[PDB]
């Protein structure tokens, strides 16, 4: 359970930054500030282990990820250089109802912790963590969930990335992938060829009228996992209604009209930092895929077909939920990255990745 | 948080 009880005293004044820095609460409704945050992340956020790719979250994507129902302006915490007002730090919290084993707790999800490359090792990130903790506590929330590539003490789970090539030649050219150990490039491309049309009957984009049904579908499905979100109708609409270049959700409407399944994946390109011919890698990420009548394998096959039809170069997925049941069959290849999940102020046994039912952007 | 590539 909780390590420390809900506090009886929380600091009311912001924590002190090092000299030369100032706090700024970012209002992403100001296109100027949203562009500043986009630039910060596009130039300084997470890169692959060999520094060839760097996340390229779009401004619209940041709006989708950072303002779900109940979002708070004070939880978009930025840090600027005082002398020239340049944005050099950021961290964010968004509210969520998170079920850990049997306990449904109001928590925050922490994300987008980023400090400018030139202003690192100045102990800015620890102050950012303290300050977001303070701002969350003052709203009456004392647990958090988050993910990281770094191995910190006592993760609740470790998940592995897998990758399904959709544009093998490009992936090989930019060194995201490599030539098969014993096949020509051409035979590799033939190996990963997908059908031109989906197979599942009744597969169609999600629409507003689907909200409640989708809610019903996900909250039931997620019951089997040890860590998972619990979503109300507003949250379902936010996280799953299609937004072009951001989030795609397809539902399976049975003949009578009931929804029986749905698949979803979000759009998250990577900058290719040093290639003479390629500047970006278009990647889809598996989000939440719920099955009650369609086999999960056919579901994810259709997901791959749709991502391909939409011009994606690769389809990524973690080995959580039931994903291990289709990863190898659908020709995913194991990635070189591990994602750890962590709970703040909650002590509980760790679990396996297939018992993790939470996906963060 | 993690930008994985094919191993
Ligand atoms: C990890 C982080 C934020 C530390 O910044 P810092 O201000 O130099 O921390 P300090 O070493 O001074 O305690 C910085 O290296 C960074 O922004 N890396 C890229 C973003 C990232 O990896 N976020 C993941 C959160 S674990
Ligand atoms: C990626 O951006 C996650 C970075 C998480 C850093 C540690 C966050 C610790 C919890 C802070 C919020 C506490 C609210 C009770
Ligand atoms: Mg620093």
């Amino acid at each position: 359970g909780a390590i420390e009880p809900d506090k009886d005293n929380v600091r009311q004044e912001p924590y002190s930054l090092p000299q030369g820095f100032m706090w700024d609460t970012l209002d992403l409704s100001d296109a100027e500030v949203l562009k500043e945050l986009y630039t910060l992340l596009n130039e300084n956020y997470v890169e692959d282990d060999d520094n060839m790719f760097r996340f390229d979250y779009s401004p619209e994507f940041l709006l989708w990820a950072l303002r779900p129902p109940g979002w708070l302006l004070q939880w978009h915490c930025g840090v600027r250089v005082s002398s020239n007002k340049k944005l050099v730090g950021f961290i964010s919290a968004i509210p969520a109802n998170i079920r850990i084993y049997d306990s449904v707790k109001k928590m925050v999800e922490i994300n987008f912790l980023c400090v400018h490359k030139k202003l690192r090792s100045k102990r800015v990130a620890p102050v950012l963590i303290r300050e977001i903790t303070r701002r969350v506590n003052l709203e009456g929330i004392f647990q958090a969930v988050y993910t990281a590539g770094v191995v910190l003490p006592k993760p609740i789970a470790t998940c592995r990335y897998w990758h399904r090539s959709l544009n093998p030649r490009k992936l090989v050219e930019v060194k995201f992938s490599h030539l098969s150990r014993n096949m020509t490039l051409q035979r590799t491309m033939k190996l990963y060829r997908l059908p031109d049309v989906t197979k599942t009957s009744g597969l169609r984009p999600m629409e507003p009228k689907d909200i409640k049904s989708v809610r019903e579908l996900i909250n039931t499905y997620l019951k089997q996992f040890h860590l998972a979100p619990v979503m109300d109708e507003e949250e379902v609409a936010h996280w799953f209604l299609p937004r072009e270049h951001i989030i795609d959700t397809f539902v399976v409407e049975s003949p009578n009209g009931k929804l029986t399944d749905f698949l979803s994946f979000y759009t998250l390109p990577s900058t290719v930092m040093h290639h003479p011919a390629h500047k970006s890698l278009k990647a889809a990420y598996s989000f939440y895929n719920i099955h009650t009548e369609t086999p999960l394998l056919d579901l994810m096959s259709d997901a791959l077909i749709l991502a391909k039809s939409k011009g994606f170069d690769v389809f990524n997925a973690l080995d959580l939920m039931e994903n291990k049941t289709f990863l190898e069959k659908l020709k995913f290849g194991i990635g070189d990255g591990n994602l750890q999940y962590y709970l703040y102020n909650w002590r509980c046994p760790g679990t396996d990745s297939e018992k993790v039912g939470l996906v963060l952007q | 948080k993690v930008l994985s590539k094919i191993f």
